[PDB]
């Protein structure tokens, strides 16, 4: 296992998926084609705003 | 390869595969079986020479 972890707004997560295009996907954070996992992401406006 | 991104022109490019190599089995199988009759004939040919 291993696990990453990052903060986005909340449509961009959008990005986050094989072979996206994106700010996030192509100058942040990018994942493979063929990448095997699962991406989870939540709300965090009581932390973060 | 141009217009799509990596992970979804692959499907594009499984089923492209699929359809040329599909296209080229019977072609070998249209060929073995031409080439059977042609040995045939050329068998005949001999005994008749």
């Amino acid at each position: 296992v291993y696990a990453d972890s990052f903060v986005i707004r909340g449509n961009e997560v959008s990005q986050i998926a094989p072979g996206q295009t994106g700010n996030i996907a192509d100058y942040n954070y990018k994942l493979p084609d063929d990448f095997t996992g699962c991406v989870i992401a939540w709300n965090s406006n009581k932390l973060d705003s | 390869l141009s217009r799509l991104d990596p992970p979804e022109a692959e499907v594009q490019i499984d089923r492209l595969i699929t359809g040329r190599l599909q296209s080229l089995q019977t072609y070998v199988t249209q060929q073995l079986i031409r080439a059977a009759e042609i040995r045939a004939s050329a068998n005949l040919a001999a005994t008749k020479m």
